[PDB]
């Protein structure tokens, strides 16, 4: 034969998925939003009450 | 600075008064030194009203330290002139003298310069009253239900 044509390299964009993780705890955790007034990062502390006895 | 102790302050005050200096031919009197040191301690205590007066960096001697003289006063370099001029003015009547106009004016100027920075620091504006709204412009606070300033 000896067909000395032109050689090209083919890259295909059908990816190989490898990672599939689950987060069963953060979904159960409640996402709160603090009633902050000022947009300052200086020790963002929000105080909330406790049920009375 | 070459004025580093209460003794140096007292010697400078006495030299300014003319009581005992090398400009004259008199040496500092040991019994006068103790009384001048007591007057200086009293004047620093009266100025610094336990933290609510003039802040200078002066270090107050304790009963444990035997000599009141010899301890570093701890003043910054910018208060020595005021301290020893006021000391001279205060201890002048002990010798039945009167401090001169230049000494009195320098004492006034030094005290004013001493309190300048503390007055600037205390020139602080009070917080907003607790009955003031934050205004609808403050979107973050209004969404977070901060419709009024916290105050206090």
């Amino acid at each position: 034969a000896l067909n000395e044509g032109q050689i090209v390299t083919l890259a295909v964009d059908e990816i190989i998925e490898t990672i599939s993780a689950i987060t069963p705890m953060a979904q159960k955790a409640k996402k709160y939003t603090p009633p902050a007034a000022s947009m300052q990062r200086s020790s963002n502390t929000i105080w909330m009450p406790v049920e009375q006895e | 600075m070459q004025i580093k102790t209460k003794g140096d302050l007292v010697r400078a005050a006495l030299r300014k008064l003319g009581v005992a200096s090398d400009a004259t031919l008199t040496d500092v009197e040991p019994q006068s030194m103790q009384d001048a040191v007591d007057d200086l301690e009293a004047m620093m205590a009266e100025w610094y009203q336990d933290g609510k007066g003039i802040i200078t960096g002066y270090v107050f001697s304790d009963d444990e330290n035997p000599p009141a003289e010899g301890d570093d006063h701890g003043l910054r370099s910018s208060a020595v002139s005021a301290v020893f001029h006021n000391l001279a003015c205060r201890i002048a009547p002990d010798y039945a003298l009167e401090a001169t106009a230049k000494i009195i004016a320098t004492a006034k100027y030094g005290k004013e310069l001493l309190y300048k920075q503390t007055a600037i620091s205390r020139a602080k504006r009070a917080p907003y009253p607790s009955r003031m709204p934050t205004g609808s412009g403050n979107s973050f606070a209004n969404l977070n239900e901060w419709h009024y300033f916290p105050g206090e």
